[PDB]
């Protein structure tokens, strides 16, 4: 704006006030310490907790929250001033420094749907993960003009001007000029708590300076800010202060007590609790329970190698439950997205949109560290099938544009189903070209289960009838909290144990020598995980890794 | 339309009743 | 801030009457003579070496530092109001530049305040100057060089991804009007202009005359002009990215110095274009300097260890610690690392191109091997196989919003020039796209019979390839024309060829799962005492060794022939499906040609000729 | 080749199989992302 007040008392003591704080005597000077900090770094953001703002003066903290311009430009100059009376030079240095929110905010830490518009001028958080994104531009805030003729020199703040006051040419000096990088992000609620009924709420976020590389999409980040209007038509958007990354990752003791090893074995049931109204394919529920399951992070130093991104293709017969699983991992979702057939919503694509070009990232993106449901995959075209293929292999989604290269985050399982176009029995052409999908891409999963309808009379009548009666005329949320706790687990390998599993591998190898079985190998870490994390075991146990060796077995039938 | 009498669609007839 | 007359007059008695300590501490008029050159129409661009201020005017060299459009007309100014005071004669009328501003000073004469009412200053110039980056500021990354250094003189290196052809662009339009008689000037900076309809000119408008505008070309200032793209050099660019690429245009006498795919070193003004909520401008590089590397071209004495210590122990050792052995496979990745950019000086150019084949793709994860090959060896860059289409070689007709118009553009084997190629997935690739490769193996011979394309494109980079399988092992039962499904001719191009086969080796099966169990178990992923170390210090021994070119021995080739007799025998009695021809007499003497870097002594060498003969017998015939 | 699209219906009426066949292959084996059909999508694009 430019617009000023004439030695305002309020300001001058909200100065003073914030001042006071920022040199903290009587303390042991964290702050100053962070100031010094800032200076040799190179650093211009200055992050201030706001509980220490609370314990010194409530009323400081209430008027900054109440009415975020004033206060935050006040506490601004009060930075500046601070920094020029430890260091004159420094100041001098640079323009203007800025100051960032951080810590706990008791009624104001909100959520897309909670961010109503009562909280105009308040200043906000908001949690979520970033949809689209758009490249990053300069934005002038300081126009320097010199006129060679008048031998005069303007200067505005944020037309152009380009005509002198008698019209008179006016060439720019741009260095004096002061450019600052912009960028328009957006946000969208969580997936798992974000209701599925109603509408979602996109809220629009700026970023100035020092924020433009700090988010990128995909990734799960907390914006504070003050929460504007731009002046027929009026939008809200959100100017920022502070952007800071995410992802990280009660009756818990009551459920830890019950799910106690000793007792007896959990794991029985454990895999049947996925599956309630399906008989049989009790492989099939071991290796969906191992799917949620297992880590997807590896402490893969100087380079990255195979890690947590593994997944299960399910190709099989109708009506056998290969369309129904996946509305069962849909439903108890830890962190999971649905898509289905073509899904044209731009997997890394930008549309191209006019008059504008952003980053609209999409479904495995949105899903990062979680499982992602997709039915139908030879619905996709070529066009995704390319992309796709890279996906899975470095954890990436390569974007590749007329000059926007960036990478978004991928790290990502997959759980896809696909009807064998017109295959009914597959079993006398190998599964390799008899399920269409020729391409190398099989070799990159992990499993593929063949779920034909052999006549087996014995074992298909039990299949039909019992799930009628499985209605009980005369433990959903359980796995919940299972998969949350095991999620912060990492169950290091013992050697002993770890050669116990390369024992019985060598019988697997001479079996399959009469299909990979250089990727087996890799893939037994998976598995010997797995069980120990529904034990929540550090230590892979031998006879929880037998049933890991008798898994393989089971696996290519 | 004008297993034998599938054009497009082999999933949608699976999900109806055979009515004359 | 400052009085611009000041500092005018400052450089003006800078460049007349100040003096240097060039040539032996005594002043030789450096400059005095550049500017003669310039008042005869002999010298065309003028540069300015900012070091030579920098020697004895720090604040100047600051100030221009700060501020570099402004400085920069500045000097312009100033080295158009000190030709005239070297005029020693009459102007030859060299072009039509000339002619026209010799009548324009006569008609000034003759006629000899409005500010409006005078010849704009760019012109009368025929001479453009430039700036030459002071050493003192270091080369910038390209990812550094934010908002924030706008209109400062920055300096940042790349490599060049698209250049255009060389077309006039119009400093100053000239109209002339059927009424007036005289020249209206409309001078031109943006890349857009809107032409005049009536004159603004004051007799006119006075008058109320017609005022008809006719456009020419005659006495107009035309200046040349490109546009380039420059991307991030790979070595530097952190490995959780991928480089950027920034637009860079250079105008003037500095054109036609940069070629695609070479290193350039660009000194320029960072400066906004616009278009023509909030006020959005993108952002260029009008440079200034344009100088390539040399390379493009064709304290104890314990400090090192070269002929005291094996490279073959260490270097190899600690190469693709990932890979699962394959130590003799390893070995030829340091050939390939070592390619042919060091070749001697007797016009053998065949000697860097090194075309390696490896055939299996599932084959113990092989496929990541390639990324260590990039990040090691200098002057390689990334690529990828399956980054494009088959459009990414030929023009096609797309949609775009920014700029491109009858778009000319190159693939993979472009991007990296003289460097590693990386190329995966060739089984999938179109028909078309493999006679394009066809094409690269006949020493750059690209012929397109297509009516708007007619480029000669020169590959001369090293070609690695990875191909699949034909969807599953090779199995021995088959006979010939089933048993290889890739065409064998195009094989047969090929110098190496490499396979792989997961055979049930007990003892060898017994390894593979000592070492993964080992991972999960610690940090150090090479067990076996190897630390990883700074890439710094490997790179800077590598150079070094670079310059002292070592030569093989013509007289040593007659033994090799022996080897080429008993090969004959096998070839014919085994019937099998690979077979060789005289190219590994051809392959043999440029494989033995890299062994010998590591001993340089080059007078008596037997064992390292011996080895490469011992590395082909050892890959085929493996049963 | 001498196979193309404009014969291969023909050769189905000579095997007395009449134009219902040819949606239920011919007009399915293309929309399964076929060489055939891509074949069509890179050479055929512009030359028909």
């Amino acid at each position: 704006a430019g617009t000023v007040v004439l030695d305002d008392v309020e300001l001058r003591e909200a100065q003073r006030d914030y001042l006071d704080f920022l040199d903290d005597e009587e303390d042991q000077g964290i702050y100053q310490s962070k100031v010094r900090e800032l200076i040799s770094d190179n650093q211009y953001r200055l992050i201030v907790n706001v509980n220490d703002l609370r314990r010194k003066n409530e009323k400081r903290a209430n008027r900054l929250l109440n009415n975020a311009f004033e206060e935050l430009v006040a506490f601004q100059r009060a930075l500046k001033d601070f920094v020029a009376s430890i260091d004159a030079t420094y100041a001098k240095q640079y323009e203007e420094f800025y100051v960032g929110l951080e810590g706990s905010f008791g009624s104001k830490h909100v959520s897309p749907r909670t961010l109503t518009s009562c909280f105009l001028s308040c200043v906000v958080c908001v949690e979520g993960i970033v949809t689209k994104c758009s490249l990053v531009r300069p934005k002038v805030v300081r126009s320097v003009h010199y006129c060679p003729a008048t031998k005069k020199t303007i200067e505005r703040r944020y037309v152009y001007p380009t005509k002198d006051e008698e019209n008179n040419p006016l060439e720019t000096e741009y260095g004096l000029s002061v450019y600052k990088d912009h960028q328009t992000i957006t946000i969208q609620e969580m997936p798992e708590k974000a209701p599925a009924g109603q509408l979602p709420r996109s809220v629009d976020v700026i970023l100035d300076d020092d924020l433009v590389d700090k988010a990128k999409p995909g990734d799960r980040v907390q914006v504070v800010g003050t929460y504007r209007c731009l002046p027929g038509t009026f939008r809200t958007v959100l100017i920022a202060c502070n952007v800071k990354q995410m992802s990280k990752d009660e009756d818990i003791a009551k459920i830890k007590k019950f799910s106690k090893t000793r007792s007896k074995d959990i794991f029985d049931q454990l895999a049947k609790s996925l599956a309630p109204s399906i008989h049989g394919h009790d492989y099939v529920k071991k290796a969906i329970l191992c799917l949620l399951l297992g880590g997807v992070e590896r402490d893969l130093e100087n380079g990255s190698h195979i890690r947590g991104d593994i997944n299960i293709l399910l190709i099989g017969d109708p009506s056998v439950a290969k369309s129904q699983l996946l509305r069962y991992v849909l439903c108890t979702a830890p962190r999971a997205i649905p898509t289905t057939g073509r899904g044209s919503s731009g997997v890394g694509l930008t549309a191209a949109v006019t008059t504008d070009r952003r980053l609209e990232a999409g479904a495995m993106v949105l899903a990062d560290r979680g499982v992602v449901c997709i039915d139908e995959f030879d619905k996709m075209s070529d066009m995704d099938r390319t992309a796709i293929h890279e996906v899975m292999e470095q954890g990436r989604v390569t974007i590749a544009k007329a000059g926007i290269h960036a990478r978004l985050n991928a790290r990502c399982s997959v759980l896809a189903a696909a009807n064998p176009v017109y295959g009914r029995y597959d079993q006398y052409k190998t599964p390799m070209e008899n399920i269409g999908l020729q391409d190398s891409l099989l070799s990159r999963f992990d499993l593929l289960f063949i779920m034909l309808d052999q006549m087996d009379p014995e074992q298909d009548r039990e299949i039909s009838d019992h799930v009628l009666r499985m209605h009980r005329y005369r433990s959903a949320a359980f796995m919940k909290k299972y998969i949350h706790v095991a999620k912060i687990i990492k169950p290091v390998l013992t050697q002993e144990s770890a050669t116990y599993i390369a024992e019985e591998y060598s019988r697997l190898r001479s079996q399959d020598s009469m299909p990979v079985t250089a990727r087996t190998l890799e893939t037994l870490i998976r598995l010997a995980t797995a069980h120990a994390k529904a034990r929540m075991s550090k230590t892979v146990d031998l006879q929880d890794a037998e049933e890991a060796v008798e898994l393989v077995q089971y696996a290519y039938f | 339309v004008f297993e034998d009498n599938i054009d497009f669609m082999p999933t949608i007839l699976s999900r109806f009743d055979m009515i004359f | 801030l400052k009085d611009y007359a000041l500092e005018k007059e400052k450089v003006k008695k800078f460049l007349q009457e100040f003096y240097q300590d060039d040539e032996l501490g005594k002043k030789q008029f450096k400059y005095g003579n550049q500017l003669v050159r310039l008042a005869h129409r002999e010298q065309v661009a003028l540069y300015v070496d900012l070091d030579d201020v920098a020697e004895d005017d720090p604040e100047l060299v600051d100030s221009i530092c700060e501020n570099a459009r402004r400085y920069a007309k500045l000097f312009a100014d100033a080295v158009q109001e000190l030709l005239p005071q070297y005029k020693e004669r009459e102007v030859v009328n060299k072009d039509v530049l000339d002619v026209y501003i010799e009548h324009r000073l006569m008609m000034e004469q003759r006629s000899r305040r409005s500010p409006q009412n005078q010849y704009p200053a760019e012109l009368m110039r025929r001479f453009e100057l430039y700036f030459q980056g002071p050493s003192s500021n270091k080369p910038r990354v390209i990812r550094e060089v934010r908002a924030d250094s706008v209109g400062k003189l920055v300096t940042v290196r790349g490599i060049v991804t698209r250049v255009s052809e060389v077309k006039p662009k119009m400093v100053v339009a000239t109209y002339t009007c059927d009424q007036c008689g005289a020249e209206t000037y409309q001078p031109i900076q943006s890349p857009t202009f809107m032409p005049l309809i009536m004159c603004p000119s004051q007799e006119c408008q006075t008058n109320r005359s017609g005022g008809r505008l006719y456009l020419q070309t005659r006495g107009s200032r035309f200046i040349k002009f490109q546009e380039m793209k420059m991307q991030e050099h790979s070595d530097q660019v952190p490995v959780g990215n991928i480089p950027r690429s920034i637009t860079v245009l250079v105008e003037g006498e500095n054109t036609r110095i940069a070629q695609p795919g070479d290193h350039v070193s660009v000194t320029g003004i960072f400066l906004p274009i616009l278009r023509t909520q909030g006020l959005l401008s993108e952002t260029y590089l009008e440079a200034h300097r344009i100088v390539k590397m040399n390379k493009s071209e064709d304290t104890r004495e314990e400090l090192r260890q070269i002929a005291e210590e094996d490279f073959y122990e260490k270097l190899a050792a600690s190469i693709a610690p990932e890979i699962y052995g394959h130590e003799d496979v390893k070995k030829a990745l340091l050939l390939l690392l070592v390619g042919g950019v060091d070749q001697s000086p007797r016009g053998m150019k065949i000697r860097g191109n090194i075309n390696i084949c490896l055939m299996g793709d599932p084959g113990v994860a092989k496929s990541q091997l390639l990324s260590y090959i990039d990040r090691l060896a200098p002057r390689s860059q990334y690529t990828t196989g399956r980054g494009s289409s088959g459009v990414g070689l030929t023009a096609a007709v797309l949609r775009d919003s920014v700029s491109g118009e009858l778009t000319l553009e190159g693939g993979a084997l472009v991007l990296a020039d003289q460097g590693v190629c990386c190329i995966d997935e060739f089984d999938k690739m179109a028909e078309a796209d493999r006679t394009a490769i066809h094409e690269v193996m006949e020493q750059q011979t690209i012929s397109i019979a297509k009516a708007g394309i007619l480029t000669t494109l020169n590959a001369r980079c090293s070609i690695l390839a990875a191909a699949n399988p034909a969807y599953g092992r090779y199995n021995p039962r088959r006979s010939l024309e089933q048993n290889i499904q890739l065409p064998a001719a195009l094989l047969s191009r090929f110098d190496l060829l490499w396979l792989i086969q997961d055979r049930p080796d007990r003892d060898n099966d017994l390894r593979l799962a000592q070492h993964i169990t080992y991972v999960h178990q610690h940090s150090r992923q090479p067990p076996s005492q190897f630390e990883p170390l700074d890439m710094k210090l490997m790179r800077r021994y590598i150079a070094m060794c670079r310059e002292k070119q070592p030569m093989v021995p013509e007289s040593l080739a007659d033994y090799i022939t022996a080897a080429y007799v008993e090969m004959r025998r096998e070839a014919w009695a085994s019937k099998d499906a690979t077979y060789t021809s005289a190219r590994t007499l051809l392959a043999i003497l440029r494989l033995s040609t890299a062994l010998a870097r590591l001993r340089m002594v080059d007078v008596v060498e037997k064992e390292d000729v011996n080895e490469a003969i011992r590395l082909m017998e050892m890959s085929k015939d493996s049963l | 080749s001498q196979v193309s699209e404009h014969s291969i219906i023909k050769d189905f009426t000579k095997q007395k199989y009449p134009e219902h066949a040819i949606h239920k292959v011919l007009q399915l084996m293309l929309r399964r992302g076929e060489i055939q059909h891509r074949m069509q999508r890179k050479v055929l694009y512009r030359l028909k």
